[PDB]
């Protein structure tokens, strides 16, 4: 080989896209316009600006919530659920700018927070106790402490004969002035206390659970909750300081129980009235269980209803000492599912669109689909369609983006439990919301669902089901004619033509029985959907050509199309049929289930279902497990589920004419081929072909037909975009069949073994899924050879080279562990992939040597 | 004395894990009821003496509720262990599940809080149930629950502390446990909000997820991941009471879940709306009406269990053949007897 | 090692006649192993006799299986089916 492959591939993984799992921390910085998010896997990632990013990872993998930014300075503070803070660095690598660690401290836990131009940080800790750090070194200074004694000394008359002083927490930072900290002790007590004069300023008095701290940029009042569903707001003078009685305590929610208030801010001091902010106080015995934030100013109160649990929050302001306004511009909420922001300039107060990290799992992600080199009058029609479909202002506007413009406009598109197709623009380093096709307006619904609180309900993510079986199963869309298909769990199948126009018009539904002629097993399972009959009104954008229905409801487990044909295939838990959409009549349909069956016909829950068992030290009791060894049987499993349904133009009956054919496939190993009779008053016929039967009966992932120059097939409609994909056609055609543990070719007018490998043989292993690639050389890029990508079950990637079926390489791109990961891939055609590591993230992968992607940015530090 | 020679064995009624259980009948005095089967030679770990030693415990402890099942006689005889116990004229609830799909609110509410005041009986004496499950839910001829698989109990658990075991359904367990945490009854009440979930839907809420099929999805691996991982979420059709019940059982922080509280938690499941229409000392009695009567057909109700079971042919399975060297015949002894 | 068995194809309605577990094994090198545990009745292994539930399995069809899980073992057996041979340590059988 002498290196040669090293111009063709290598491994590579990119940032991850959308929302992260398990947010638990947040911070901001005005003077360089940047956010950062902190979450219980102990990721850091950091959101400046459109197309930027950057991500930390902690040495400890531990949950946090605590962070902060040093406003205007390359440097960050992250506190853990452990004893350690830590001290993050951002550096311009001269490329690729990216987050480091700097130094880590230690104690013998609990807040901190930090000064501006007094330059120093301050930590609370369970122990009623405050300490005093040098964010330059950490450590803490060892004079500058503040023990619950020192506090103490002070006493008002009630407090003076008790020492049992509740923890520290709600550390408040300065306001304007360089050298007051504000404290608070959950007992109650609320205190404002000088650094360098080490004395205490004033005292303020309270009596009930405390739970929130805050200052006012010109210190006239201040407020403060408890965690009983009070706030207590106060005023400050110098002659102020024995402090009685507060100056505006209230709960905001009438005389009942009213739960928590877990934090506030206060904007008071702009022009007009008393902006009041926060989260928690709803009345328990009504409103408990709900997360929500309250927004006050003068008569307007509204609350903000979020369909997942609040981590944190912050307002748009300047940190400007000489500034003597307030300025709230825009609030931002961390919710456990979704970042949100909304601008206060107009009465009811807009929420504002997001540039980038979006709730992806708004309805849960059930596949993957990806289309490479997009026509731009495609993409172009696309956009059109998302942008009639769909003061204005983004506010987190920081760093800049370095990276090029899409020289390869890649479309990844996602189906969704909703019944919904979103568009997503794949290329460069991340993804952008394109378009939104919902399946759901076909079908009719076979079942069906200011007050004292003043509610506005807002929000993308939703925590609610509309239907298990509106949910899409399998998505194909074929570039060159604007033509899509979608597949879904009651047998429904739709094609769409993409119609840039508002119309209104009646489908064609039909109805295909792969067990016609085969005697009739009892579907008690979903009951099918009924399209809503009649005209109805359709978007500008996809709209359904035809609707296909399978007799059992099963989850469409395959579909594609052939366009210049004008077929569709689709294929079930039970049985296959093809469909011309031209005219309207059904091609063929078959059933493939054994002639007696278990996992089939049958309801959501059955006594049947026997669950392979773990491996794991978790998972079982403490130490052997057993496992069985076993031939595989026409009987052993759900074996009448198609996983494959190809199109190729090959030599099937006879080596002389070459002839359009259809090939299903099947967990049996059983691999139907069909020859197909299209015509340009007549319809397309199909006959059986030679039925393959695998020598191992391993259920079959991919086909794929190699032309006689050792190129795959083309795609569907192809002869509108080049002279080079037009394939040989005078060397004779071999087959590739991809089994969930072996590979094979044939030579199509008579199956014989040109090439076989098997993977599991020589190591323990299985196949989940295959897909066609070409590599491109990093230089030199007219060698651009072609491979068959396989993802293993402990989630190795391995590339083998067709037709010699041999590894170049063994990659191991995801873990043995994440099996919904695994379960999620797809792979673009130049040896690139998308896997869920999270339902709410898709990260990405690149094998190919020639197409990889960085970070790569600048900030003004 | 109790031995298999005067009791006669009608039909199989319910084939378990490691159990059989058949529709016996006695002439000495003319009554029916149902006998559940262990295998001696089965139970043969130290860990399976200590399970099935256990399970006697329960019932035990259990001399009392009318949501339980009583042990009315036992007895040993041939490598098989028997435990004679109240005939479930009704079925199981997974049958019932079958025959609906779905329950409309009214009949849900009515099985959850008296499953619920089951579970709050064993927690309350010192035992953590740790299997619930559809079919471990069993109805009487006028439809109230029985409780009735008492294997993977904790037995003698003081209020507040805590198990380290692993065990339960995989459907069903509770995230604590897979996560290794020590874990009290909160895991109890974790298995009914599941259930209430599959009661209302008709679905597992931790179903086999609604993507597209493959192998690898029908292991244990999977769910597991996707019970600790995933979101759930709630059909949008039902009543908003009822979406609040199974967010606040379906909360994957202990703490957090409804009914969980050391000392207030079953107040509170008396205190919540879809609960507060339900009188619990009534619920206890005789005198709430349950929606639902199963059947009076065939001579005993042996059409309400399985087409597997009540086609079963009414053996013990023919003999130990080979086996009978290898088998016990004296040491689960002391544990024969009410 | 001892001797490595041919497991032949059945030709016929019998199964292979195995269940196969983790456990560990030593000379005080203790390490990871994998066991035969079952041998089921009417199962063609039954036919070999030179097979016992008390042994380690060593190699699967040439191939050190050392490093390889359970699960990964199970794999490199329910393929591989139609032709195996299993390599097995002790000569004492003790
Ligand atoms: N008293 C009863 N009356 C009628 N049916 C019963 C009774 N007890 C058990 N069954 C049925 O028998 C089935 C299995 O019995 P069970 O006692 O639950 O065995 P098991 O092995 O412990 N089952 P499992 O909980 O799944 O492990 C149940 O699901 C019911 O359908």
């Amino acid at each position: 080989r002498e290196k040669l492959k090293q111009e063709l591939f290598a491994f590579n993984k990119t940032v991850e896209h959308g929302f992260p799992n398990q947010p638990s921390a947040l911070a901001f910085d005005p003077e360089l316009r940047i956010m950062a998010i902190g979450t219980r896997s102990g990721a850091v990632k950091i959101y400046g600006a459109p197309g930027v990013e950057f991500t930390g990872l902690h040495r400890d993998a531990a949950t946090v919530t605590q962070m902060h930014f040093l406003t205007g300075q390359g440097r960050l503070l992250s506190l853990l659920d452990d004893s350690s803070l830590h001290l993050w660095e951002i550096v311009h690598h001269n490329g690729c700018a990216h987050l480091e660690e700097a130094l880590s401290f230690q104690l013998p836990v609990t807040v901190v927070l930090l000064v501006a131009a007094g330059d120093i940080a301050a930590l609370g800790t369970e122990g009623s106790s405050v300490f005093f750090l040098d964010v330059t070194t950490l450590t803490l200074l060892e004079g500058q402490t503040l023990a619950p004694g020192e506090v103490l000394r002070s006493v008002p008359d009630d407090y003076r004969c008790g020492k049992a002083l509740g923890p520290v927490e709600s550390l408040q930072g300065h306001l304007r002035d360089p050298t007051k900290i504000l404290i608070g002790y959950s007992r109650g007590l609320l205190v404002i206390w000088n650094q360098a004069s080490q004395c205490v300023d004033h005292i303020f008095l309270g009596n009930q659970q405390l739970e929130s701290l805050c200052w006012g940029r010109d210190s006239s009042t201040v407020v403060s909750s408890h965690s009983d569903g009070s706030y207590a707001v106060w005023s400050v003078d110098a002659g102020s300081f024995p402090t009685l009685q507060p100056t505006v305590a209230t709960t905001p929610y009438g005389p009942f129980p009213c739960k928590a208030i877990n934090k506030i801010l206060w904007r008071n001091c702009e022009s007009g009235g008393h902006f009041i902010i926060f989260s928690g106080g709803m009345p328990r015995a009504s409103y408990g269980d709900r997360h929500c934030v309250s927004v006050l100013r003068a008569e307007t109160l509204v609350t903000l209803d979020f369909t997942s649990r609040i981590i944190d929050f912050f307002t748009v302001h300047s940190t400007r000492p000489e500034d003597e306004f307030d300025d709230p511009q825009a609030l931002a909420v961390l919710l456990e599912e979704e970042l949100v922001v909304l601008d206060l300039q107009t009465p009811g107060w807009p929420a504002v669109p997001a540039p980038y990290l979006a709730p992806l799992h708004s309805s849960a992600i059930t596949c993957s689909a990806h289309v490479a080199s997009v026509p731009a009058k495609l993409w172009a029609r696309i956009v059109s369609a998302g942008e009639q479909q769909s003061a204005l202002s983004w506010p987190i506007t920081g760093g800049r983006n370095l990276a090029q413009e899409p020289s390869q406009r890649g479309l990844l598109l996602t189906g969704h439990e909703d019944g919904t197709v979103r568009f997503w623009d794949a290329s460069g380093v991340a993804l952008r919301p394109l378009y939104k096709l919902s399946t759901a307006g076909l079908f009719q619904t076979d079942c069906e669902h200011d007050d004292w609180p003043p509610f506005r309900k807002v929000g993308c993510f939703d925590p609610y089901s509309d239907d298990p079986r509106l949910g899409v199963q399998k998505v194909a869309l074929c570039k060159y004619t604007a033509q899509m298909v979608v597949a879904g769990t009651a047998g429904q199948v739709l094609v769409l033509e993409l119609s840039d126009v508002p119309v209104e018009q009646a489908v064609s539904v039909a109805i295909i029985d792969l067990l016609q002629d085969r005697e009739g097993f009892t579907w008690k399972g979903h009951e099918r959907l009924s399209p809503r009959t009649g005209p109805l009104p359709w978007p500008a954008g996809f709209q359904p050509r035809v609707l296909v229905q399978c007799l059992p409801p099963a989850a469409v487990t395959a579909v594609t199309l052939h366009t210049e044909w004008s077929l569709v295939a689709f294929g079930t838990s039970h049985g296959f049929g093809l469909f011309d959409y031209q005219r309207k009549s059904p091609v063929l349909a078959r059933c493939t289930l054994h002639p007696n069956d278990s996992l089939a016909m049958e309801g959501p829950l059955s006594r049947v279902k026997s669950l392979k068992k773990s491996l794991r030290q978790s998972f079982r009791r403490i130490t052997p497990v057993q496992r069985r060894i076993e031939p595989r049987s026409a009987d052993d499993s759900l074996s009448g589920v198609v996983r494959c349904l190809y199109f190729a133009d090959t030599f099937l009956r006879d080596g002389a004419h070459h002839g359009p054919t259809m090939w299903a496939g099947t967990n049996s190993g059983s691999v139907f081929a069909y020859a197909l009779e299209v015509p340009a008053e007549q319809a397309v016929e199909a006959v059986l072909g030679k039925e393959v039967q695998l020598m191992h009966r391993a259920p079959v992932v991919a086909i794929a037909v190699l032309d006689g120059r050792g190129r795959p097939l083309p795609e569907p409609y192809e002869a509108s975009r080049d002279l080079a994909q037009a394939p040989d056609m005078q060397g004779g055609h071999a087959v590739l069949i991809a089994s969930e543990e072996q590979f094979k070719v044939f030579t199509l007018p008579k199956v014989s073994a040109k090439t076989k490998f098997k993977l599991t043989a020589h190591e323990g292993c299985r196949v989940r899924k295959v897909a066609l690639a070409t590599f491109a050389s990093v230089a030199c890029e007219d060698y651009a050879e072609t491979c068959l990508a396989c993802l293993t079950n402990l989630g190795d990637v391995h590339v083998f080279s067709v037709p010699g079926l041999r590894p170049q390489v063994h990659y191991s791109c995801i873990r043995k562990e994440d099996i919904s990961g695994i379960a999620s891939c797809v792979f673009t055609r130049h040896g690139q992939g998308f896997y869920l590591i999270s339902p709410s993230e898709f990260e990405r992968f690149s094998l190919s040597a020639r197409n990889i992607t960085e970070p790569l940015c600048s900030l003004d530090i | 004395s109790l031995g298999l020679q005067d009791f006669d064995l009608l039909r199989v009624i319910g084939r378990g894990s490691y159990a059989k259980v058949l529709l016996v009948r006695l002439k000495k005095t003319d009554r029916i009821y149902a006998m559940k089967v262990v295998k001696k030679e089965l139970v043969n770990d130290d860990e399976d003496i200590d399970w099935v030693q256990t399970e006697k415990h329960v019932f035990e402890q259990a001399s009392n509720h009318p949501f339980l099942v009583g042990l009315h006689s036992c007895f040993q005889t041939e490598s098989r262990l028997f435990f004679v116990i109240e005939y479930v004229n009704g079925g199981d609830l997974m049958f019932h599940m079958q025959r609906q799909r779905k329950l409309p609110e009214e009949h849900a509410r009515f099985y959850s809080a008296e499953i619920s005041l089951a579970l709050n009986y064993l927690h309350e004496r010192g035992i953590i149930y740790r299997d619930l499950k559809l079919d471990n839910v069993l109805l009487d001829s006028e439809g109230h629950i029985k409780l009735t698989d008492y294997g993977m109990c904790k037995e003698g658990l003081r209020p507040g502390d805590t198990t380290s075991t692993f065990c339960g359904t995989p459907n069903y367990i509770a995230p604590e446990i897979l996560r290794g945490e020590d874990y009290g009854f909160s895991v109890d009440w974790w298995a009914l909000g599941v259930l209430m979930f599959e009661m209302m839907a008709g679905r597992s809420p931790f179903d086999i997820v609604g993507s597209s099929d493959n192998p690898d999805q029908n292991t244990e691996d999977y769910l597991f991941q996707v019970i600790l991982e995933k979101q759930i979420r709630i059909p949008r059709s039902l009543s908003v009471k009822a979406a609040s019940v199974l967010k606040s059982f379906l909360n994957k922080d202990p703490k957090e879940r409804l009914g969980c509280h050391p000392q207030t938690g079953f107040a509170d499941i008396q205190g919540h709306p879809f609960f507060r229409n339900v009188d619990w000392d009534m619920m206890e009695q005789k005198q709430v009406v349950p929606p639902f009567k199963p059947n009076i057909s065939g001579e005993f109700g042996l059409d309400n269990f399985d087409s597997q079971f009540t086609n079963e042919p009414v053996q013990l399975t023919p003999d130990d053949d080979d086996i009978v060297r290898k088998i016990d015949q004296s040491e689960f002894e002391g544990f024969e007897y009410i | 090692t001892h001797r490595r068995v041919r497991l032949h194809k059945h030709g016929s309605d019998r199964p292979l006649g195995f269940y196969i577990r983790d456990g560990m094994s030593v000379r005080l090198e203790r390490v990871p192993g994998i066991f035969i545990s079952r041998l089921v009745r009417g199962g063609l292994a039954e036919s070999t006799g030179l097979l016992a539930v008390s042994d380690e399995i060593l190699e699967v069809n040439g191939i050190e299986v050392a490093g390889k899980t359970l699960d990964q073992v199970t794999d490199m057996m329910v393929a591989n089916s139609h032709n195996l041979i299993v390599t097995v340590k002790p000569a004492n059988q003790r």
